[PDB]
C-alpha cells in the first residue's frame, strides 16, 4: 500500500501460555457432595460443569507434561485439603501407653490402661493390633516415637470421587487429541476446552487404578529413554480385572476417653481366620504383559525383554498398595511380574498409615466391620528400566505426582491477552 | 464460539470480535483456603480487564471495538508486504512477529491522542 | 407508531426475588461496640445507619414470611457467631472429676491441680442438682462433651442489630398495619436498613420485641392444621419483673496455667426461691383480648387455656437468659381461663446451647442478687367445642422467636437495563 | 431518591435514571467470616455492573443513557398499541410481559451494532 | 512521572494527564491476615476507580479528559478573576479553594447532562 | 473574560492527608525469604521494590511523627506477626511441675514424662536464677500464664523491610536534613516504596538505625514538658561490641508425642559473665558534642547524665536479641559527665515480649559462644540548673524505637478530579 496508519483491534485470538490457580468441580448428585467425600462442596464448585467442544482449525503448539502446572497444584491442593479434613478430630495421643500384648501371628493381642468418662478413675481394656504398628513382653504404638496421630473419623470416605478442573476468568485450556500423542511436541488437533473430564483422584503405587485408557494401542512415555533412572508410564489398550477381599469377619468396638471423644479397634475375627488376598485374571495378565512387551521393544532397538520382581525395600514401595473401603492394603507383586518379551496375590493391611508422600501427618485408619471386596480396573504400569540386563524391567513408584502426571498430559493452560494492532488505511 | 477463529487468516478472524470481549469478565461464579484462592482468581480477572479498558480510553477508542488512528507505520516494523499479512498470516503468527516493538507504538498513541486533544480542546478554550 | 425501533434504557426501576448475604450493622455509642457482646463491632458495621424513606406509589409486592430466609442467614450468623465467641477461652475439662456431694443445691467437694500440675489440692464449691448426675457425683457434660466457660468480657445483653443489604439490592417493607404475613401488601416502601431488631432468644412468650399499631394479630401459615405454631402481638406490652433474692458469692480456682474457673460459693444471709412477677390485672385483660381475636377465625366456639405440653424442662417452662444467669420458669399459673401472680423458677449453670445444636456452655455465676425487668409482647400458642377449645403454649426453634420480627421484610435484586419500542433511529 | 418513581408510568419513570445508575456500587463500604463474607459481596457487585456495562459497550451505547439503535419491533412482540405502553403502565409490568423475547433481541442486536461498525470502518480500511 | 506537575501552575499540569489516571489501578499486585488485608486494598482501589468513572460518564465525559460543559461559572464561586488562575496558581490551592462549593456544580451538571440528551432524544425518535 | 462556563479535568494531581494499610515488601536475596524469618515472604512481598525518584518543585506541605499513621499500623503488624509466629510450636505446659535446684545457674531437676505417657524419667537442666521462683522452685510463668517455646527454623534477625502504598495512594518524603519533625517542609519528593527500615527492638538506647547527614538533631513534642522524651540521630555512629564467652551446651529432653523441649546443659571449659564493650574515645566525643547541641534548646544552663531511673531490670537496662538470645546490660558507667568500657550484662530466658501485651516466650539456649557486633546511632533520653542539667535514659516502649525512621513519611489520597472554568461549548 502507499501509505498505511496504525488500527487497533480489541477481542483478537492470541494466547500466551503463563501460569495461574485452577478451580476444582465436583461431579456430585445427591447429599453425598455435603457428606465429607474429602474433596467435597466445602471445597470445590458444586456439580454441572458445561460440556466440552470448539474444535480449533490449523493450530499448533509446542506442550509439555513433564514440566506442567496442573499436576503441582493438584499435589498441593490434595496435601492442603486432606490435612484440613484431618484436624478437626482426634488427637489420639492418650493411646501412647504401655501394651501388654501377647499372640494369627500378625494381629497381636493387647490390654491397657485407659481413661473412662471421670479421669481420675481407670479400667482395662483389649484390642487387636497389627504387628507392624507395633514395636517391642512390653509394647507402644509405633508414632510415638515420632508424632501424634489422628484419626480419621467417621462421616470422611476416602472414595476417589472424579473431580473436573475449570480454568479461571480470562484464560482458556487446551487439548491435544492426537491419539497417539506421546507427551511432547506439537500436537496439531487441538480443541480448547471449558474444564477436563472427570479425573479420579486415586492413590496407588507399583500400579496405576480406574484411571483413563488410550483409544489406540499401547501408548509408553518418558523423558528421555536413554536415561535409566526415568520413570516409565504406559496406557494399557485395555483395563484387566482385579478383584481383592478381605475374608475375615473382623468386629469393632468403641473406647471412650475423657470427654465424648471415642476411639475404634478391631474386636474379635468371629468365625475362622484367612489372610487378605488379591485375584487378576491370568489369561489377561499374560496378553497385557505380552502386548506391552511388544511394544516396548521397538523404542529399545531389537533386544529382549524381561519383568523381575520389585527393587525392594520399604513395604510400601516394595508393594502395591490400596486405599479399599477405608482400610489399606500392601499386597506381593512378586507372581505378577515373571516372564519374557487365575492368581492370587497375599495381602498385609495397616491400621498407622502415613501420607504417602511422607510430607504428611499420621493417619490412623478405622476398622470397618463385615468381611470387604474391593473391585477395580488396573489401566497402567509403572516401570523402570534397569541385553542380559537391558532387558530387565522393575515396577517402581514412591511418587504421589507420577499417579496423576498419565491423565494430565494432554492439557494445557493459556492466558488470553486479546488486544492487537494491525497496519491499514486509516484516519481519524 | 470462544477462540472459534482462533487459526484463520487475520481477516477473517476480524469479524465477530465479541466472543473475545464477552468471556473476559463472565462465567458461573466457616474461613476455608477456598474461599481465599478463588477471591485471589476474580478480583484479579477484573483487574486485568480494567487495565485493558483503561488502555482503550487513553487511546480515544474506548466503545468501540476496531479503532482507527494517526500513527504512520514504518517499513521498518514490518518488511513483509503490508497487504498480504491481511488473507495469509494467522492472528498469532503476527502476535509472535511484533509483539517485539510494542511499546514503542504503545507511546506514540499515549501523546497521539492528548495531541488532538488539546487541538480540539483549545479549538475554543 | 407505523414503523418503530428498539432503544435501550439503562437505570431503570424493576426488580426480581433475590438470594444474597445481608450485613449487619450494630447501634452502639461508645466502647461497648469493642467489648465483645457477641454481636459487637468485632462482628460487623460499628453504628450509624440512614433513615428509613420513599414511600413508593401505587406499587404491589406479594410478601411471604413462612418462605422467607433472612430468618435462616441470621439463625447461620447466630451459631457463627456464638461458634466463634466460646472458641478462645477455656475448655473445662480438668473438672470432670469425682465428685463428693452432700446436702436444690449440693455442696460437692473435688481434687484439682494447683499452679504445679505434679501438687493437688481440695476446693469446694456448690453446684445446681439438674447440672448433676450420680454419694459420688458428676458433671453431665463428661457423658456427652466438653464444656467451654463463657469468660467474662463477653455479655449476653440483646443490643439491637440492623440488617443492611449490600451494594445492588435493596429492602421492601410492609406498611399496612392489619398485614397477617401472606398476600399482597399496597403500602410498600423501601428500607436502606431494618428498624432495632433485638435478638433474645425464650421460649412460650416473646420478649422486648416489637408490637404492632393496630389491634392484637394473630399469624399463622395455615390455621387449619394443628401443628402449625401461632405467632401473637400484643397490642400493649405486660410488665414481668424477675429476681434471684440470694445474695450468692463467687470464687475463683486455678487450674493448671493461668486459667481460673468461677463457681458459685456461699449463701450469704438467708435462702430464698429465685420467682418472677406478672401483674395480674393487664395479664387479665390481654388474654381476654387474645381469646376475643382467637374466637374469628375459628367459628364462634369456646376457647381455652391449659397448663403447657409438658417434657423437657427447657420445652416445658419458660426460659430467661438476663442478668446473665439462666431461668427456667413454671407457667402453670399463668395459663388458666376461657375466651399480683408469682411463679417460681428455677436455674442451671450447664446450658447446651438453645438450639440444642451447640457445644456445652458453662454460665459463670454473678455475685449479689439481682433482678430483670422485661415487656411481654408476643405469645407462642400451639391449637390442641371441647378439644379445639384448649390452646397450649408452645415452645420450638430459634427462628419463631425472630419470624415474629422479620416478616415485613423482602429482598429484591434490581437488574436495571429494559428494551422499548419507539420512533428511534440513529 | 432511589426507586422513588417505580410505580409511575413508563413516560414518567424514564426521567433522571441516574438515581438507579449511581447506587449499584457506592455505599458506606485476626481471620474473621466477615472478611470473606463481605469481599464476596462486593466483588459480586462490581461484577454485576460491569458485565452490564460490559454489555451496553457492545451495543455501542456506552456513555449514554437513552440509546436509540437499528433493529425493528416485530408485531409479534407486543400486541398492546406501541403508542399505549408509554403513559398507561408500570415498568415492572412491561418486564413481566417482554422477559420471554429478550435474548432474541440481544442477539440481533449485537450484529446490528456490527452493521453500524464494520461499515463505517470499512468506509476508510476499504473506502 | 506521577505527581511530577504537584507544584506547577494549572496551565502547566494541564499538560500530559495521562500518568496522574493511569497509576490509579496498575501496580506490582494457608488462611493468612495478609490475604483480607490485601484483598480489601484491591477492592477499595477499583471500587474508588469506578466510582470516578461512573461520575464522569453521568456527565457526559467518559473517555474524554477535557470535557468542555453547558454550566453558567457564577462570579460568586470565584471573586479572583478568570484568566489570572491559569497561569499563576497551583491545583492545590485551587481544589483548596473551590472544595467549599462542589456539591453545587455536580448537582447542576448532574442534570445539565439529561437537558443536553432531550434534544438529542427528542430530534431522533420524536421526529 | 466576558463569560465562562465549566470544564471538568480527569487527572489532575491533588491530594488529601490519608488513612490506610500499607503493604510490607522484603527486601531478601536468597531461601532465608521462605525460612520463616517472621517477616518472611509468607507474610509480604518477596523482593526488589522500584528506585525512588521524582522530586516536586514549589511544595509545601505540613508533616507530623508524633501523631502519624504508620507507626501504629506497624505496631499492631509486627504484635499480630509474632502471635501467628508462635503459635503453631509448644505449648510448653508440662515443665510447670516441681523443680528441686541446687547450687547465677542454678541446677534444676525434675520428674517428666518419657515418650509413653505412663512412665517417667529423671532429668537436669540448668536455669537462669531471674526465671526461677522459689530447695522447691518452679517457673515464673505458671503462676501467669503459659509458656510458647521459640521453635526452630524462626530466626529474629532484623532483616530490612520496605514500606509501599496501595493502588490509588502515594508517599511524600521530606529532604531537608535539618527537618527538626513538624512545620511545612519545602524540599518535597515522591515514593513509591520507602527505604530499608530494621524493624529492631531495644531499649534506653537505638542500634542498626538510620543517622542523619548533617550534623546531630534533637527530637521532641514540647521540651517545655518534662515528661515527653528526646530521640536524637548522632552524626556519627559508635562501635559497640557484646559476648557471651562461655561456651554453653544444650541438650534436647522429649515429652510425650515427638515434641522436643531444649535447655541449657553443662558449661564446658571455665565459666565467665557476659559483657558488651564500647569504644571509650568515640563515646566521650559522642556524648560532648551532644551536651554541645542540648545547650542551644535550653537557654545557656549547664548539662549532666546521670543513672537511670531504675525500676525494672528491662525499663532500668539495655536489652538486645543478640543471635537468638536477650541480654540485660547494665548502663551506669555509661553516663555520666558534663556538657575502653565494659559493660556487665545478665541474660534471661522467659521473655514477656517487651510491650507487656504480647504472649511468654522462652527463648531456647544457642550452643558455642556468642559474638554481637553493632552501630549504635541514637539515644532516648528523658530531661529531668542544679536539676534541668541531668538527663535520665529512659524507655519502655517499642514505639519509639521506630518513630525515629519513620519521621520523614507521609501518606496521601490522590483525588484525581476537577472543575474548573474557561471558555467552552459542547
Ligand atoms: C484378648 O485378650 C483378652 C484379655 O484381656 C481376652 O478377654 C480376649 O478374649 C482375647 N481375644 C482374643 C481374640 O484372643
Ligand atoms: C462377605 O463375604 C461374602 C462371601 O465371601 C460375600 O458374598 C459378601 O459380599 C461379603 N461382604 C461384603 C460387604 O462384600
Ligand atoms: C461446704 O462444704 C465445705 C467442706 O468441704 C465447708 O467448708 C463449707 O462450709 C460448706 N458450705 C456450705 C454452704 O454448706
Ligand atoms: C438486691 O436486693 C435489693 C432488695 O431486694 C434490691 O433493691 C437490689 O436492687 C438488689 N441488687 C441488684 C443488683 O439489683
Ligand atoms: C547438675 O546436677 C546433676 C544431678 O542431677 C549432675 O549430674 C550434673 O553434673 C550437675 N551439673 C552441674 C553443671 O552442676
Ligand atoms: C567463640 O569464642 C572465640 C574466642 O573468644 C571467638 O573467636 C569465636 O568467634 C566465638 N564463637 C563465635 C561463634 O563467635
Amino acid at each position: 500500500a502507499e501509505n498505511l496508519w496504525v488500527t487497533v483491534y480489541y477481542g483478537v485470538p492470541v494466547w500466551k501460555e503463563a501460569k495461574t490457580t485452577l478451580f476444582c468441580a465436583s461431579d456430585a448428585r445427591a447429599y453425598e457432595k455435603e457428606v465429607h467425600n474429602v474433596w467435597a462442596t466445602h471445597a470445590c464448585v458444586p456439580t454441572d460443569p458445561s460440556p466440552q467442544e470448539l474444535f480449533l482449525e490449523n493450530v499448533t503448539e509446542n506442550f509439555n507434561m513433564w514440566k506442567n502446572d496442573m499436576v503441582d497444584q493438584m499435589h498441593e491442593d490434595i496435601i492442603s485439603l486432606w490435612d484440613q479434613s484431618l484436624k478437626p478430630c482426634v488427637k489420639l495421643t492418650p493411646l501412647c501407653v504401655t501394651l501388654i500384648c501377647s499372640n494369627m501371628g500378625e494381629m497381636k493381642n493387647c490390654s491397657f490402661n485407659t481413661t473412662t468418662e471421670i479421669r481420675d478413675k481407670e479400667k482395662k481394656e483389649y484390642a487387636l493390633f497389627y504387628k507392624p504398628d507395633i514395636v517391642p513382653s512390653e509394647y507402644r504404638l509405633i508414632n510415638c516415637n515420632t508424632s501424634a496421630c489422628t484419626q480419621a473419623c467417621p462421616k470422611v470416605t476416602f472414595e476417589p470421587i472424579p473431580i473436573h478442573y475449570c480454568a479461571p476468568a480470562g484464560y482458556a485450556i487446551l487439548k491435544c487429541n492426537n491419539e497417539t500423542f506421546n507427551g511432547t511436541g506439537p500436537c496439531s488437533n487441538v480443541s480448547t476446552v471449558q474444564c477436563t473430564h472427570g479425573i479420579r483422584p486415586v492413590v496407588s503405587t507399583q500400579l496405576l487404578l480406574n484411571g483413563s485408557l488410550a483409544e489406540k494401542e499401547i501408548v509408553i512415555r518418558s523423558e528421555n529413554l536413554t536415561n535409566n533412572a526415568k520413570i516409565i508410564i504406559v496406557h494399557l489398550n485395555t483395563s484387566v480385572e482385579i478383584v481383592c477381599t478381605r475374608p475375615g469377619n473382623n468386629t469393632r468396638k468403641s473406647v471412650r476417653i475423657g470427654p465424648g471423644q471415642t476411639f475404634y479397634a478391631t474386636g474379635d475375627i468371629i468365625g475362622d481366620i484367612r489372610q487378605a488376598h488379591c485375584n487378576i485374571s491370568e489369561k489377561q495378565w499374560n496378553e497385557t504383559l505380552q502386548k506391552v512387551g511388544k511394544e516396548l521393544q521397538k523404542h529399545f532397538p531389537n533386544k529382549t525383554i524381561k519383568y523381575e520382581r520389585s527393587a525392594g525395600g520399604d513395604m510400601e514401595i516394595a508393594t502395591h498398595s490400596f486405599n479399599c473401603g477405608g482400610e489399606f492394603f500392601y499386597c506381593n507383586t512378586s507372581k505378577l511380574f515373571n516372564g519374557t518379551y487365575t492368581i492370587t496375590l497375599q495381602c498385609r493391611i495397616k491400621q498407622i498409615i502415613n501420607m504417602w508422600q511422607g510430607v504428611g501427618r499420621c493417619m490412623y485408619a478405622p476398622p470397618i466391620a463385615g468381611n470387604i471386596t474391593c473391585k477395580s480396573n488396573i489401566t497402567g504400569l509403572l516401570l523402570t528400566r534397569d541385553n542380559k540386563t537391558e532387558e530387565t524391567f522393575r515396577p517402581a513408584g514412591g511418587d504421589m505426582r507420577d499417579n496423576w502426571r498419565s491423565e494430565l498430559y494432554k492439557y494445557k493452560v493459556v492466558k488470553i491477552e486479546p488486544l492487537g494492532v494491525a497496519p491499514t488505511r486509516c484516519k481519524r | 464460539g470462544f477462540l472459534g477463529a482462533a487459526g484463520s487468516t487475520m481477516g477473517a478472524a476480524s469479524m465477530t470480535l465479541t466472543v473475545q470481549a464477552r468471556n473476559l469478565l463472565s462465567g458461573i461464579v466457616k474461613l476455608t483456603v477456598w474461599g481465599i484462592k478463588q477471591l485471589q482468581a476474580r478480583v484479579l480477572a477484573v483487574e486485568r480487564y480494567l487495565r485493558d479498558q483503561q488502555l482503550l480510553g487513553i487511546w480515544g477508542c474506548s466503545g468501540k471495538l476496531i479503532c482507527c488512528t494517526n500513527v504512520p507505520w514504518n517499513s521498518s516494523w514490518s518488511n513483509r508486504n503490508l497487504s498480504e499479512i491481511w488473507d495469509n498470516m494467522t492472528w498469532l503468527q503476527w502476535d509472535k512477529e511484533i509483539s517485539n516493538y510494542t511499546q514503542i507504538i504503545y507511546g506514540l498513541l499515549e501523546e497521539s491522542q492528548n495531541q488532538q486533544e488539546k487541538n480540539e480542546q483549545d479549538l475554543l478554550a
